[PDB]
């Protein structure tokens, strides 16, 4: 653009919601984080 | 279907030229060591998938962040950007990759083709080594994305991102 | 072909190219040359062209075109709707080349 | 990690697996020079080629 | 592969796509784009047997989306007219007339779709409205 | 201590200006191949000079337009090829890559074949890793070099004759027959989607300005 | 941007009744002539705060969720209608937490 | 023919030896009520 | 009437830009060409450096080898490709330093 | 092939033991190009005597120019820098003030600490007219002001204000005390 | 048990909503007008907030 | 390499040694092809004794590294030359020496497919690595790579 | 560009084009502030209204 | 006879035609001129390049390595890239893409009927040679018949494209006895000329040139 400059000063950037939202205290947090073990899955009409 | 050899079933939800999985020439799969993270063996591997599931995702836009700018800051690697993925992977299955068939299946025996798994071996990148900086820095190929300009991937991308499917089928209502 | 036009005028490079080509054989000074495009409708031809044609390629005061060429009083064909749009060509991105002409 | 190695062994180790390391060579089979079954000791089938070649 | 066995129609192997991407309950599936499949397609948002499609201008394929109710499927059952593209069955107006009426009673719960002397793909009940005869695709509820 | 090596090479950079403002017929391609000499060997723009006191650091900008300055060999020796390369080795040492538009510019220089082709060898012994920045821009270079050749053939045997043959006429229009990289087809010519024709014509010492001093004016206003 | 003073022109849009309302003449007294004159952009929480609109969220992609909320809702009565929709409201376009 | 007589557009026998004699593209389900799928190339360059 | 010069419209121009493709294919096959020659003349260079033996220096060249291990010298000597350290034979090739 | 070829056996105490005949050759190699690294490491921190232009970021144009030496070898130098900034554009020297990297690919960069600086000082020539005569190479600085005072603030907003067709600011000041009542 | 103990993240359970919905359940599975199975998958399966999992991951982490 | 070998041979006193080079040499300038190296090593001690043409085991011979460049089908005749000399014991042959084991597979190689000239130009030593490699060369071989790459086109554009 | 080498987007056209010399000004000084790139309008500043 | 001089004119080696020179020298004379300038000094930049348009046409040397690549270094190198130090492989390589150089009407061209004719010709040569050697393996037996079958097939479509080619690539490479009609059954029913009703080629004379329409 040649001019939006005078805009530009006052111009607002956009709030930070993604670590916002990740750095919320949350009720699950664990001191060392275990990751889960792998769930059943169905191996097929024979198997279930 | 009882017979061996047509235990893989019917299914036409693959990518084959036949419905009739057993008869596909292309991919003889492999009972013993597959399935993992698919289910059964029969089915289609994560990537080579036609048909999806609701709460499951769909396949990754290959790129091959700088794009994002005008987003928030803070938002990371969008999870369908992928560095490497391949709709065309071979997945090395021991029937077909390593044959035991026509041995007595002792241990050092069977028939093995090593274009399959990509090498691991130090020869490689000793063997080729130069001074000339790589393909990149070269920029020796034409074309590029082969869609031209493509918001996620060469150019920028403004306002929204649909995770869902959406707005990617509606039906123009003029 | 709406298709084959968007290529048709020259390209840039090509403009800047005949200009220096002409600077080199005609002897002309590379300052002061003046390079441009007329492009015609396709299947016939309005006044507003041939106006343009008399007026800027060759340079004709109204008394010497009238003069010269009495019935561009009478001639009043003008652009069908079906022919407006001739003259507005295509843009394509350069990252584009392989997909469109 | 890995069900049948493509991992053992690590790079460097392929350069030696040609016919004039016995050491390297040895490293790979038993006792009594056979080679192990694919699933005691699995190997990248690359591996197995060089070596009982 | 061989001689006895059936020449497949991309209405044929369209068919069976939904058909089995009912029944694995999935949301999309990928589709061969001929004409009369993406027609098919059409006519069967409309009539609101399938959640939507798409068509991406892809050579190759084109995507539809499923839809559920209650727990299953809002697709019955869904068969092509056609085994072979060898054999071509041609309906005439009375017939399509004779699906629409049940005992006395019109009903237009099932959904037959036709192509026309006019390459239009269109339900049993258009071509009705109009008594035009046309080439039988598949029949879907 | 190296301050010192700074401050003389800003005397070294003020009187690069100083000829390099210069540009004209008062200037022969003699005089400046020797008056460039002249310079190099005052301030020692070797090689062998050590790193510190090396007086190619401090001079910014003013480096490749020396370089550039180099560029049309006169006719006397094969000698000329070398002052070109003391330059670039120093900038192989010190640190500083080559722009493309320093290069592209560099090549825009050159009066003969022979001399294009010394150009490209002699950043081949000076460790400049060739890209298809330099292969196109050597390229262009080559096609200009003829397009020039025929320019003047028919220049002048128009002369000779007053008005121009349809040779002339369409070897303005559609320019070089069989050319590489020609103008008709302008997709080929490009690199990273950017086209690439610089070296396609000749440049004034002016022009070069322009585009810089045009740079400088965006900074300084929006 | 309600602006177009700067491209020539008075601005149009009907949002001068909002930038008028007497609550924006309480709330923020000389911000009706900052925008009208000046062509600059209001926000989310400024169009909070002059109490223009009540909602606000951040979800990704609400729109596949609506959908798909209201397709597990039954019936048509407006008593049904009523809670279902403010139950949506409430739980994602309703600042909590 | 073809247009008005539902017997002459069913394809594999008659509409298919024809549109390859007279070097159509064509196919099972093609855009014309027919087998072909575009004119040849003597019915594009000329007016008939 | 109409549909036809349309489609030829269309034809022609897709004959085009498979032209067009065509040109930009050679253009491509160029370029890493080029690429090739970047690496292809490096690695040649390095095999200028190897010392072929030539026919009038085959005995010559066999000698010096047959000598490596004569079985005294000053220096420290070099291994097998096996990696061993054999048998120094003197002048004639008898076994005397194990 | 002739480095592979060169290993050897000689006696270290009581022991056997095989050796590269070359390899403390090789080790003065890789000596000596530490050293040259250091050189050149140790050069890019020594003074660098460039003119200096910064253009503070808004709607009032101002550039201010000056001549500066960076000193690397002992944070303190960046805000050595922008206190000198800070003097000639006239504000006291407690400014909160972002320096950043203005490039010749007119993009831009924020510059934290010294040690990116010297970078910046060493990877960009400066881009420069040499009918205007500098005596050092320029560099090129944007300056964004981490607080606006509400004279600055006024002076933007006059700045747009001026900036706009007179008839329809005075109109449209019209229509809002018109609809307002 | 089962409800309490063998379902991650079944909503607040203090909200009268899915109380209710655990309250009839109950009810239901006395008097053997349900079976548990179908109690049981009837209770994970009932209706709590649209975007559920994606308010979820606004509080829980796994 | 394009070829090469590894020849066992009895240990005989030297003029027959020399001599029995001097006519393998000879059978390859013959058919067309050179030598790259022929590199000499000492009596060892192997794992298996070895009968020569007496049907006299041996439990020490001389080994002998060829390095090879022919067509293929005259080397046919270099092979069964060479197998059917008395004074040699054995012979391996390996014909794997442009495309080894370690390249081509699944995308291994970057910035090309399958550039074939890189084991050519290379000997036979470092591609297949002998035991007394250590870490040691991974520095004498950049010494040996930036030196190169710094003085190549220098020395080439020379003439 | 167009309006540099096009004769029949310049002379007596179909539509019209815009001329950026005549959409702006350049260079303009009003009262303490310097605009590189001024738009015109007929009635040039407040005062003159 | 043919066919056994064909082999024997591979074996021995093969030539670049001085037809390419000659083109490069009337399309491009710029670069010949340079070239033309720099025989026998070693050049650091390849202008030979539009003589070699594809990786394949570079046959004289080995691993595509054109002649003028070769001038400033050693002759053994020069010897260790030559002809005699080919593969088979590589040398059957070398006659397929001469041949598929003579007959192509562009560079990149694969697909079009005369060069696909002689590839297949000169592939089901080697095999037939291949087998007249070692007896048993069905699997070249079988590749040999289709390949010969994929043959029939580019060469009838060939005949309807023009005729001359087809001609020469016969009177070349011996091969008439794969267009023999393979019995008089269905010769007689009229499906031998049936094929290229399929092909789509049998309208596409263009009359006007030869047999008067009227």
């Amino acid at each position: 653009s040649i001019y939006a400059h005078a805009l530009s000063q006052f111009a607002v950037c956009r709030q930070p919601w993604n670590e916002y939202i990740g750095l919320l205290t949350k009720q699950d947090s664990t001191p060392y984080h275990t990751e889960p073990q792998e769930k059943p899955a169905y191996r097929g009409r024979k198997q279930g | 279907a009882n017979h061996p050899n047509r235990q893989s079933g019917i299914q036409f939800l693959t990518h084959y030229n036949t419905h009739q999985r057993f008869r596909v020439n292309k991919d003889y799969i492999d009972y013993m060591h597959w399935g993992k993270e698919q289910g059964q063996a029969r089915l289609p591997h994560r990537h080579q998938r036609v048909a999806f599931d609701f709460n499951d995702q769909l396949h990754p836009t290959r790129i091959g962040y700088a794009w994002f700018a005008s987003q928030d800051p803070t938002f990371g690697h969008h999870p369908d950007l992928s560095s490497s993925f391949d709709p065309n992977y071979r997945v090395f299955s021991h029937p077909e990759h390593w044959n035991k068939m026509f041995t007595k299946r002792r241990p050092g025996e069977g028939d093995i083709d090593l274009s399959v798994l990509p090498s691991r071996s130090l020869l490689g990148p000793l063997m080729a080594h130069s001074d000339t900086k790589g393909i990149p820095y070269f920029k020796v190929d034409n074309r590029g994305h082969s869609n031209g300009r493509v918001p996620g991937v060469n150019a920028p991308f403004f306002g929204e991102f649909d995770q869902k499917m959406m707005q990617a089928m509606s039906r123009p209502l003029n | 072909n709406p298709w084959l036009r968007n290529r048709q005028l020259p390209h840039r490079r090509q403009m800047e190219g005949i200009a220096r080509r002409v600077c080199f054989v005609l002897g002309i000074p590379p300052s002061e040359v003046r390079i441009r495009n007329l492009l015609l409708p396709p299947t016939y031809l309005d006044k507003g062209s041939i106006v343009r044609l008399n007026d800027i390629v060759f340079r004709l005061s109204n008394e010497q075109s009238n003069l010269l060429i009495p019935w561009l009083t009478n001639y009043n064909k003008e652009l069908d709707p079906k022919d407006v749009d001739y003259t507005a060509l295509a843009k394509t991105t350069n990252e584009e080349e392989w997909l469109t002409l | 990690k890995d069900p049948q190695g493509v991992q053992r062994p690590s790079p460097e180790v392929y350069m030696k697996l040609n016919y004039k390391n016995p050491a390297t060579i040895s490293r790979f089979l038993t006792r009594t020079g056979h080679m192990y079954p694919a699933d005691i000791l699995p190997l990248n089938p690359e591996a197995v080629v060089k070596l009982r070649v | 592969r061989r001689r006895e066995e059936n020449l497949y129609t991309p209405i044929y192997d369209f068919c069976h796509r939904i058909r089995e991407a009912t029944e694995q309950r999935k949301r999309f599936v990928v589709v061969p784009s001929t004409i009369e499949t993406r027609g098919c397609a059409r006519v069967m948002h409309d009539h609101g047997l399938v959640a939507g499609f798409r068509d991406f201008h892809n050579d190759r394929a084109f995507a539809v989306e499923l839809k559920y109710f209650q727990g299953d499927s809002t697709i019955n059952v869904i068969e092509p007219c056609s085994y072979d593209g060898r054999t071509e069955f041609e309906w005439s107006p009375k017939m399509m007339r004779r699906l629409l009426n049940t005992h006395g009673i019109h009903n237009r719960l099932v959904v037959y779709i036709c192509r026309t002397a006019d390459n239009r793909i269109i339900d049993h009940i258009h071509a009705v409205k109009e008594n035009i005869g046309g080439r039988g695709l598949m029949m879907v509820h | 201590n190296a301050y010192a090596a700074m401050e003389l090479a800003a005397e070294a950079r003020r009187e690069i200006h100083e000829l390099w403002l210069s540009a004209e017929t008062a200037l022969e391609r003699e005089k400046r191949v020797q008056q460039v000499a002249a310079l190099i060997e005052k301030y020692k723009l070797d090689p062998s000079t050590p790193r510190e006191a090396d007086v190619s650091r401090g001079l910014g900008d003013a480096f490749d337009r020396l370089l550039l300055l180099c560029l049309p060999l006169g006719k006397t020796d094969a000698k000329g090829t070398d002052n070109l390369e003391r330059l670039m080795h120093l900038a192989g040492r010190n640190g500083r890559e080559l722009s493309v538009r320093t290069i592209q510019h560099l090549f825009a220089r050159t009066d003969s074949f022979a001399e294009a082709l010394a150009v490209f060898y002699t950043m081949r012994r000076c460790h400049v890793a060739m890209n298809m920045e330099a292969y196109y821009s050597m390229l262009y270079s080559l096609q200009r070099l003829e397009e020039e050749g025929w320019g003047q053939h028919f220049r002048n045997e128009y002369e000779e004759n007053g008005a121009p043959s349809e040779q002339a006429m369409d070897f303005i229009v559609k320019g070089i027959s069989n050319a590489l990289l020609p103008e008709n087809k302008p997709w080929l010519g490009r690199v990273m989607f950017q086209d690439r024709n610089v070296p396609d014509r000749r440049y004034d010492t002016r022009d070069f300005d322009e585009l810089d001093t045009a740079w400088t004016q965006r900074y300084k206003s929006g | 941007i309600f602006d177009g003073p700067n491209v020539g022109i008075t601005p149009y849009g009907g949002m001068t009744r909002l930038l008028a309302r007497p609550e924006t003449s309480l709330k923020y007294p000389g911000l009706a002539e900052f925008v009208v004159l000046t062509g600059a952009s209001l926000f989310a929480g400024d169009a909070l705060r002059l109490g223009w609109t009540d909602l606000f969220t951040t979800i990704p992609d609400m729109t596949y969720h609506i959908k798909e909320w209201f397709d597990t809702t039954e019936h048509m009565h407006n008593d049904a209608v009523a809670w279902q929709l403010g139950h949506l409201l409430e739980t994602c376009f309703k600042m909590k937490e | 023919d073809a247009s008005n007589n539902r017997f002459f557009r069913g394809y594999y026998y008659g509409q298919r030896e024809l549109h390859q004699l007279l070097g159509r593209p064509h196919s099972l389900e093609a855009t014309n009520a027919d087998g072909s799928n575009d004119l040849s190339t003597y019915e594009a360059n000329t007016s008939q | 009437e109409k549909k036809r010069i349309e489609a030829r419209q269309m034809m022609d121009g897709r004959q085009a830009l498979k032209k067009k493709h065509l040109d930009l294919l050679r253009e491509f096959h160029e370029r890493q060409f080029f690429f090739w020659y970047e690496r292809a003349s490096e690695r040649l260079q390095n095999m200028n450096l190897i010392n072929y033996v030539p026919h009038a220096q085959l005995r010559e060249h066999i000698d010096k080898e047959l000598d490596k291990y004569v079985a005294g010298k000053n220096e420290p000597y070099p291994l097998n490709f096996v990696g061993q350290m054999p048998f120094l034979e003197d002048g004639d090739g008898n076994i005397v330093e194990v | 092939s002739e480095m592979f070829r060169a290993y050897v056996l000689e006696r270290r105490g009581a022991t056997d033991v095989v050796t590269h005949r070359d390899a403390e050759r090789a080790a003065a190699w890789s000596q000596q190009r530490q050293r040259e690294y250091d050189a050149y490491c140790s050069l890019k921190e020594a003074p660098h005597p460039r003119h200096v232009y910064a253009r503070l970021e808004g709607c009032e144009g101002k550039i201010v120019s000056f001549e500066f030496v960076f000193e690397i070898s002992c944070t303190t130098t960046i805000s050595r820098l922008k206190s000198r900034i800070l003097d000639a554009l006239g504000m006291p020297r407690d400014r909160n003030i972002d320096l950043g990297w203005y490039l010749p690919t007119l993009d831009t960069c924020p510059i934290h600490s010294d040690e990116e600086l010297m970078q910046v000082l060493h990877t960009d020539p400066g881009i420069e007219d040499p009918k205007e005569k500098l005596r050092y190479p320029p560099i090129y600085f944007i300056v964004k002001r981490c607080t606006l005072y509400f004279s600055e603030w006024a002076y933007a907003v006059k700045h747009q204000l001026l900036l706009q067709s007179p008839f329809a600011l005075r109109a449209a000041f019209g229509l809002l005390q018109e609809v307002r009542g | 048990c089962h409800t309490a103990m063998s379902v991650l993240n079944p909503g607040d359970m203090r909200s009268r909503l899915i109380y209710n919905h655990l309250r009839i359940l109950a009810e239901s599975v006395a008097s053997g007008e349900m079976t548990q199975r179908t109690a049981f998958r009837f209770f994970e399966s009932a209706v709590r907030s649209p975007a559920y999992r994606e308010i979820a991951k606004r509080q829980l982490e796994g | 390499v394009f070829y090469s070998f590894v020849l066992v041979m009895k240990p005989r006193q030297r003029r027959f040694t020399s001599q029995a080079l001097r006519e393998i040499g000879v059978a390859v300038y013959s058919n067309g092809g050179l030598i790259r190296s022929i590199t000499n090593e000492g009596i060892m001690r192997p794992y298996s004794r070895f009968r020569d043409a007496d049907n006299t085991p041996l439990t020490y011979a001389r080994y002998i590294i060829l390095q090879l460049d022919m067509g293929e089908e005259e080397m046919g005749k270099v092979d069964k030359i060479i197998r059917e000399h008395q004074d040699v014991l054995m012979a391996l042959k390996l014909n794997n020496l442009e495309r080894p084991v370690g390249i081509r597979s699944g995308n291994k190689e970057l910035q090309a497919a399958y550039f074939p000239l890189d084991t050519f130009t290379r000997l036979e030593e470092e591609i297949n690595w002998s035991p007394q490699t250590s870490a040691d060369i991974y520095t004498q071989l950049e010494m040996n790579w930036k030196e190169f790459s710094r003085t190549r086109w220098s020395s080439f554009l020379r003439n | 560009e167009e309006r540099r080498h096009n004769i029949h987007h310049t002379h007596r056209p179909t539509r019209p084009l815009p001329d950026f010399e005549e959409v702006f000004e350049r260079d303009v000084e009003i009262d303490g502030h310097r605009f590189v790139l001024r738009p015109r309008w007929n009635p040039r500043t407040l005062q003159d209204v | 006879p043919v066919q056994k001089k064909r082999q024997e004119q591979m074996l021995y080696g093969v030539n670049i035609p001085e037809t390419r020179q000659m083109k490069f020298e009337e399309q491009h004379p710029l670069l010949a001129g340079a070239l033309r300038k720099l025989e026998g000094q070693p050049k650091g930049f390849p202008f030979w390049y539009r003589k070699y348009p594809t990786r394949r046409h570079a046959y004289e040397y080995r691993f595509s390595i054109p002649v003028e690549m070769l001038d400033g270094y050693n002759d053994d190198v020069k010897k260790a890239l030559s002809k005699g130090m080919m593969s088979i492989q590589e040398k059957q390589f070398a006659q397929e893409a001469m041949y598929m150089e003579r007959y192509a009407e562009h560079d990149f061209d694969t697909t079009s009927p005369a060069v696909l004719a002689v590839k297949r010709a000169l592939k089901c040569r080697v095999l037939r040679n291949h087998l007249l050697t070692n007896p048993h393996n069905n699997i070249i037996k079988t590749v040999l018949a289709n390949t010969e079958r994929k043959l029939n097939h580019a060469l009838r479509r060939l005949r309807k494209v023009d005729f001359k080619k087809y001609w020469e690539i016969i009177r070349d490479h011996d091969v008439q006895d794969i267009l023999q009609p393979p019995n008089l059954v269905t010769y007689r029913q009229g499906s031998y000329w049936k094929y290229d009703w399929n092909a789509g080629l049998a309208i596409s004379t263009n009359l006007a040139d030869v047999m008067d329409p009227r």
